[PDB]
């Protein structure tokens, strides 16, 4: 027979194995698919890479300390320089993709703590100034693979234009005014260190359009929260890494133009 | 017409999200990993028409190798009469390339093709007229009498196989059927030829260890059959062997270091087979 | 390293792994040559 | 009493099929009665790598965990 | 109904071995020991088939796995020469043949690490520890009994110290790199997952049957592949116990008991 805990995910030129996963989630019960002719918007001849963009990429790792309040990513953004997925989103005006999101975090049996991994469509976050609304720079809004962080202090500045262009990423309100305890409405999986060392979520493209412009819109974001604190009891300050590995799937593009080169720092 | 079987073809395959895990296994089981590219990456359909022809044991072994070189001296000097003929123990041991291939297996059974090659020159500073030479290769089975001299009676070869070669003709050649007493030749023998019994307890003297103590394939007695001439001829006789129709059993690794003699003995000056690498991360 | 190796209390912090290499089923060779790894005087 | 068999595909023989034409054949006659005197045996690619690579008493599957 | 490859019960004669944690079992070359067939037989004498008397497991003296150990050496028909009926029959009968079940045991806690490769080598011929003569080892040193011998990591040939084997670990005592030891039927006791290994051994020789007092057709080699380690100490020790049974034992030719040179 086969266990539920043990699994192998293969896409493109890459494979991820795991021996401790709580199955896998297919958000809303649907798999990424290619656009059906009957729903297509553009009349351009689409580009459909098979095994170029559709491979797993590993994002820069983050560290889980007992003082972290969480981490976040905008999904298309976190893969913007990732080989061919990166190049195709900049060469084409339009693009669409689903994703396989795999989150990894090791701990020993003497460790405790839990990470909630949530995928939030349209993960819109609040500005960090009380003098303006819906105010955030392109650059701060789209940090890349680095992601961003959550805090537990709301310290807006109604006078400092620079800080006001950063997000007000409160952990308990998920950066947008919603209590985190209701985050569970979104597809999610929990990396409870006494149960799992990983989580996998399959993500369909979800939008009001069949296809959109990737340099403008982040279809989904990734939120990871320390639902339960990390502890080891054999140290004053334990630390374990968290690594997020992502593959686009059933990817297509249209609107070929000169490569887009966004404002950056 | 029957097409020889090819090596494994690759089927096309797509992505996987299942509980099956071809990539994870155990080797503690004694099994090698069994994964192929279609188990870990997406693949295209490729028809494989290649065959393992050169890797077959017949192909691997089917080359003549020089095994030994014998030295014959045809001379008018009385002090060199004893060198007019020579006697060699039959073995593959003398040359590294052939014993190395054979030692990949613990046991083997094969017929043997032998070819001899003769080369001659004048070792003297003063060369001169010499008539064309003829050579005799006589096989002396274990227990058979051996010549004490080049003109001894044993050269009559009344019971022994004997091949005569006139110098300058095509190199002489013959086929020898498998002759082992066992049902295969053993390339190794972890044991003694005789069991020493209680009452004769010594460490030294136990020179009966290894296959070397139980293998006697006779000797090749090689003779110039000509009368001595005023000008000395020095002849190099190369003995070649080609195992054929060979079956092997119980594979073992090849030797990493230089051989010391007939057994598996190591040389203390040469037990370091690998090169140094600058670092584990060198590439 | 992916993530990191995590070691619990009173457990060794220096581990080893053994790498192995082998041919796959889709594998062959084309032509013999003398081995360069051994010699004699 | 000759035997006829098939030659290894040559340089201009572009069929990797190895079954095209009557021109890919050769004839062998044995001239000696002692079998040791005969030429090399016919190539035989029969193999059984599992003998050395997975000599496991119990059945092992690639997809199943090796240890259950 | 809950059966698992992880556990096993091996019963031969009056001896049972149970295992909770093992990686299947290995049958070398895919073959089981069998009796000599009528179609393949040298001796004329009716055979002796001790059956259940000799076909039981015997336990060899254990050895300690230390952090400085380099390996252990046994010869198979030799290690059992003084063990029960199998031992007596090989001394009484000129010829004999047997297969074996080799079971290697090594328990450790979950906090210990290390691994042992267990290899069975047909014709395990070893190099001598002297440069004066080749293939020169005493009968006694080449046949240590259940005690076995050990591997070293240095070579210091003599010019009595010479008549013993030059048992280098990295060259397997014969000039062959250990990484290729895996060619031979083998199993690994990885303390991470297993506490034992089992290998079924067919009789292997160039002969149907041979003289056991002269020829050791199989040897047993155990090497650390990975060192033993435990956080609590610089010198953890784990005993390794080797348990062996003959299989399908057969003997031919009854003479006076052979008594080999002893010590
Ligand atoms: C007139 C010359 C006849 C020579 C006959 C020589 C017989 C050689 C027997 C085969 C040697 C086998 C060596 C081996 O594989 O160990």
């Amino acid at each position: 027979g086969y266990s539920d805990r043990v699994r192998q995910i293969t896409l493109g030129n890459s494979t991820i194995t795991t021996q401790e996963a709580a199955n896998a989630i297919v958000a809303y019960g649907e798999w990424p698919t290619y656009i059906n002719d009957s729903e297509a918007n553009p009349v351009d001849a689409p580009t459909e890479p098979d095994v170029s963009s559709n491979r797993f990429y590993t994002l820069e790792s983050v560290s889980w300390k007992t003082t972290s309040r969480g981490w976040w990513w905008k999904l298309p953004d976190c893969l913007k320089d990732m080989g061919m997925f990166g190049q195709n989103m900049y060469y084409h005006y339009l693009g669409r993709s689903g994703y396989t999101i795999h989150v990894q975090c090791n701990a020993s049996k003497f460790h405790q703590g839990a990470l909630g991994v949530f995928l939030i469509p349209e993960f819109v976050m609040a500005c960090n100034t009380e003098s303006k609304t819906s105010y955030v720079s392109y650059i701060n809004a789209n940090p890349g693979e680095r992601g961003g962080e959550f805090t537990n202090t709301y310290n807006p500045s109604n006078t400092d234009a620079s800080e006001g262009r950063k997000f007000a990423a409160l952990d308990y309100l998920l950066g947008s005014g919603v209590l985190a305890g209701n985050a569970f409405v979104y597809p999610h999986q929990i990396i409870n260190l006494r149960t799992n060392n990983s989580a996998t979520i399959v993500v369909p493209y979800v939008n009001s359009l069949v296809i959109d412009c990737m340099a403008k819109h982040n279809n989904w974001g990734i939120v990871i929260l320390p639902l339960a604190p990390l502890a080891f009891a054999a140290t004053s300050s334990p630390q374990v890494p968290i690594t997020v590995t992502i593959a686009p799937m059933c990817t297509e593009f249209n609107g070929l133009r000169n490569i887009t080169v966004p404002v950056h720092q | 017409v029957s097409q020889p079987p090819s090596t494994q073809s690759t089927e096309a395959t797509s992505g996987v999200n299942s509980q099956e895990v071809p990539a994870l296994t155990a080797v503690e089981t004694g099994a090698s990993g069994q994964a192929i590219p279609s188990d870990v990456v997406e693949t295209r359909h490729v028809v494989n028409y290649k065959t393992r022809s050169e890797s077959c044991l017949e192909s691997f072994f089917g080359r003549a190798a020089c095994v030994t070189i014998l030295s014959l001296t045809n001379s008018s000097k009385s002090g060199e009469e004893k060198k007019h003929f020579n006697i060699w123990n039959i073995t593959y041991t003398d040359t590294v390339q052939l014993r190395r291939k054979l030692e990949f297996f613990t046991y083997s059974r094969f017929d043997l093709e032998m070819t001899f090659v003769f080369t001659e020159n004048y070792p003297s500073t003063a060369s001169g007229e010499v008539r064309n030479q003829v050579y005799q290769i006589m096989y002396i089975p274990p227990g058979a009498p051996r010549p004490s001299s080049w003109d001894d009676y044993t050269w009559q070869s009344s019971s022994n196989p004997s091949i005569f070669y006139m110098y300058g003709n095509a190199p002489p050649r013959m086929s020898i059927p498998y002759v082992g007493i066992a049902n295969a030749y053993s390339h190794f023998y972890d044991g003694f030829a005789r069991v020493p019994l209680e009452g004769e307890n010594t460490d030294a003297g136990d020179t009966f260890y290894g296959l070397v103590s139980i293998n006697d394939f006779g000797v090749l007695a090689v003779r110039a059959v000509n009368r001595s001439n005023p000008h000395t001829i020095h002849t190099s006789v190369r003995v070649y062997m080609k195992p054929k129709h060979i079956r092997c059993w119980c594979p073992r690794p090849p030797r990493a270091v230089l051989y010391r003699g007939e057994g598996v003995d190591m040389i203390s000056s040469a037990i370091l087979p690998l090169a140094k690498v600058d670092s584990i991360t060198t590439f | 390293y992916q993530t990191r190796i995590v070691v619990p209390a009173s457990t060794p912090t220096s581990m080893f792994m053994l790498g192995f290499v082998s041919a796959c089923p889709d594998f062959s060779v084309r032509l013999l040559r003398d081995t360069p790894h051994i010699s004699q005087s | 009493g000759a035997q006829v068999s098939t030659q290894k595909t040559g340089a201009h023989e572009n069929q990797n099929v190895a079954a095209n034409g009557s021109t890919i054949n050769y004839t062998t006659i044995n001239y000696y009665k002692d079998s040791a005197s005969n030429s090399a045996t016919r190539q035989d690619l029969s193999q059984d790598p599992s003998k050395f690579t997975e000599p496991v008493k119990d059945l092992m599957l690639k997809t199943a965990p090796a240890l259950n």
